């Protein structure tokens, strides 16, 4: 099967540079056009560019957002495809997929010489994070249950996991004993460059008097663990 | 510039359903259009090229049609592995700012459910550090579309909040949403009433949850 | 080496005489 093993990536500062690598096997690499597509976190696909065969002139063509700062190169002797990036910006963060591309000639006479082009096989992707942030563990604040977080006979409570970098954090409740009704939200990137997320749970109001609720937060990158007990508050 | 507009953003279906995804090009691109599928946690894969041609290995329930500006992807008998995100892609020109549509996420269908709404004031520990986060929670609602508006002493807030939404729940097919309003301690202590106003199809009118710092 | 792009180029050459 076509295999496109991707490597490189990781964290880089804004204004920095990076080369991503794609190792191809399972097809005649030299006779194939190849390309790159990217995807910002939670967003859609964006075309980065493509490169033709050496016998075609090895021409690179680039998407509008990257043309000034990116170069695609190929090394047919090693079945390697590269994406060279410079002057990186925070909005260059995301997943970068290498692609084995194919085409079909258009057979309508007036369009002889044009082709249908498509990205036929995609690699698993490489993550790039462009950020000025330093590693930092979270602060953990309570989302305290009150008269303003009731619904029917239930109450909501939680923890706000704020100002950490990089991803990820993990959150459990009561050391994993409490899973029903838990919602742990995707992290959001704040204007500061630090992440934040909330984890909430709904419980019977009758349990607030007798049951303890502790959110267990682990941030491996900073080797930080926090246990936050969440108590009711008058509101 | 060629602009591709894909609709709907979220499509709701049940296994066995026929569902339709549409893509409209801002100018005539004939049949230079591809469709891709991105399944959860996996890289995209090609489904259709040149508007109607199935890629090898693609099941028969997928079809594409259209020529000019209006294109459709149809899944005739929805399977669990088809709950995924679908992208159209114009292949007419390499110069547009965005050659892909923004995507259609195919979600599981269920009955409308209004959100339960909860609000949380900032903690004293956070305030001591100089910041105030106010959190509004919308729990276990369907469909995903929802609007949250923050008001502080009846002033509409904009630009100082962020939202996050869970993936569809595996057991009840609902969503939850958190909206966090962030202010400085100084700003938080110069206003009294903090309110989250929620609009959703399951609500006959918008619902407000609010608190007053005098009692909170 | 022969592929779809070669065919495309030949078809261009034919349309232009």
């Amino acid at each position: 099967q076509v295999q496109l093993v991707q490597s490189g990536g990781g964290l880089v500062k804004p204004g920095g540079s990076l080369t991503l690598s794609c190792s191809a096997s399972g097809f005649f690499f030299d006779n194939s056009w190849m390309g790159w597509v990217r995807q910002a976190p939670g967003k859609g696909l964006e075309w980065v560019g493509r490169i033709r065969r050496l016998k075609d002139g090895a021409t690179g063509e680039y998407g509008a957002a990257v043309k000034d700062r990116f170069t695609i190169s190929r090394d047919d002797s090693r079945n390697m495809l590269y994406l060279h990036m410079r002057t990186l910006k925070t909005e260059d963060s995301g997943t970068y997929y290498c692609t084995m591309d194919e085409g079909t000639p258009v057979t309508r006479f007036l369009e002889w010489g044009y082709f249908y082009y498509y990205m036929a096989v995609w690699g698993r992707g490489t993550t790039v994070i462009v950020s000025s942030a330093s590693t930092k563990g979270p602060s953990v604040f309570p989302l305290a249950p009150s008269s303003k977080s009731t619904s029917g006979g239930t109450a909501a409570l939680g923890c706000l996991v704020k100002d950490y970098f990089p991803e990820p954090v993990t959150v459990s409740w009561n050391s994993g004993a409490l899973t029903s009704g838990v919602h742990t939200f995707p992290a959001v990137l704040q204007s500061s460059g630090l992440y934040s997320l909330s984890s909430v749970v709904t419980v019977p109001s009758s349990s607030l008097g007798t049951q303890t609720y502790i959110c267990n937060v682990n941030h491996k990158p900073s080797n930080t663990k926090v246990d936050k007990r969440v108590e009711p508050k008058s509101c | 510039d060629i602009q591709m507009t894909q609709s709907p953003s979220f499509l709701y279906g049940s296994v066995g359903d026929r569902v339709t995804i549409t893509c409209r090009a801002s100018q005539n691109i004939k049949d230079y259009l591809n469709w891709y599928q991105q399944r959860p946690g996996r890289a995209p894969r090609l489904l259709i090229y040149a508007a109607s041609n199935l890629q090898s290995g693609v099941p028969s329930r997928f079809s594409g049609s259209g020529y000019g500006t209006d294109f459709t992807l149809i899944i005739s008998s929805l399977q669990p592995e088809d709950f995924a995100t679908y992208f159209c892609q114009e292949s007419y020109s390499s110069t547009p700012t965005h050659i892909f549509g923004l995507g259609t996420k195919l979600e599981k269908k269920r009955t409308v459910a209004a959100p339960s709404v909860f609000i949380f004031p900032p903690s004293d520990e956070q305030l001591k550090s100089g910041t105030a986060s106010v959190v509004c929670l919308l729990n276990n609602f369907y469909p995903r579309e929802a609007k949250v508006q923050w008001k502080v002493d009846n002033a509409l807030q904009s630009g100082n909040s962020q939202e996050s939404v869970t993936e569809q729940d595996s057991k009840d097919s609902t969503y939850s949403l958190s909206s966090t309003l962030t202010l400085s301690k100084a700003d938080y202590e110069k206003h009294k009433v903090y309110a989250c106003e929620v609009t959703h199809q399951g609500l006959s009118s918008p619902v407000t949850k609010s608190f007053n710092r005098g009692e909170c | 080496k022969w592929n779809w792009f070669d065919i495309t180029n030949w078809l261009w050459y034919i349309r232009k005489k």
